[PDB]
């Protein structure tokens, strides 16, 4: 299972922003994404984690970084803006054969 | 880098009918064929992947005969190699209320009449009864078909040479479907 934390998250704008994407087990073969949802409602893929690497999908102020407990993943937007405020939620997939996705809870953030 | 997108978001789609879902992704992104798979999971195996599609950038499910219990959101999933995405679509079931039986019952001794419509469909409908003074009494059950049977009666004093008609709203279809009970 997964959780991303803390449900409801303020910054100023500029600041920086952190969420914790906590895994009840991560392991190497996961693949870790970092999603937003749209104005629509669709999910939209923010960054992801694999590989012990974090690679953004069109912003690079979105980084994906593993804590020292494994388990857990900061999803860290650098330099805040007003339209980064949001529903953002973290998801999971192994590469073995067959493997169910998982989602964490939404979580929203809002940029003052 | 790599992405999904959906073309097509939701899929309305009559019991019966054949649906195909898709989401596509870019070949020139995800360039290695070997490392490509493709799932569509449900939120909560009748979906067939055609994985023919999946070298041209398409991960496309056939459903041929389409049920009740096929309506639901679905992740559409990609993965490449390292790496992966997903959407969200919507499959939205229709049966429509389009039998509806309607029964008269004399009340003796009353010059009352009871007047009942049921109809059987997806998703839940409400009932209304067109220009009426007395409130009706409409329930459900859900079949093993997974369609709902919604019975709706009505006991008044019919006004001599009316007719008078059972609405079905079927709200996540927009569709209204009636019967008219002639009491005589």
């Amino acid at each position: 299972s997964l959780t991303f934390y803390p449900a409801w998250l303020t910054v100023s704008e500029g600041a920086n922003a952190t969420f914790t994407c906590s895994l009840s087990n991560w392991s190497e073969d996961l693949m870790l994404n970092w999603n937003r949802l749209s104005p629509s409602n669709q999910t939209e893929k923010q960054a992801a984690f694999s590989n012990g690497l974090s690679q953004p999908v069109q912003d690079a102020r979105f980084q994906i970084i593993q804590l020292p407990n494994r388990h857990d993943f900061h999803m860290n937007i650098l330099d805040t803006r007003r339209n980064d405020s949001g529903i953002y939620l973290c998801g999971a997939i192994s590469r073995h054969p067959k493997a169910k996705i998982e989602e964490s809870p939404g979580a929203e953030l809002v940029v003052t | 880098l790599f992405t999904v997108t959906a073309p097509k978001e939701v899929y309305t789609v009559d019991v019966g009918s054949s649906v195909s879902l898709e989401c596509d992704f870019d070949r020139r992104e995800c360039t290695e064929l070997e490392g490509i798979r493709a799932s569509l999971q449900k939120v909560e195996e009748r979906a067939t992947l055609l994985e023919e599609q999946l070298p041209l950038g398409k991960a496309l499910f056939h459903i041929p005969s389409v049920q009740v219990r096929d309506s639901g959101q679905y992740r559409c999933l990609v993965i490449c190699g390292a790496a992966w995405d997903y959407k969200y679509l919507t499959v939205k079931v229709k049966a429509s209320y389009m039998r509806i039986d309607t029964r008269i019952l004399e009340v003796p001794g009353t010059g009352e009449v009871q007047l009942t419509c049921q109809a059987r469909g997806y998703p839940l409908a409400e009932v209304s009864w067109q220009n009426v003074s007395v409130p009706a009494n409409t329930s459900h059950i859900r079949t093993p078909e997974g369609l709902y049977q919604v019975t709706s009666v009505l006991r008044l004093k019919p006004q001599p040479s009316r007719n008078f008609s059972c609405m079905f709203w079927n709200a996540h279809m927009k569709e209204l479907t009636s019967a008219i009970i002639d009491p005589l």
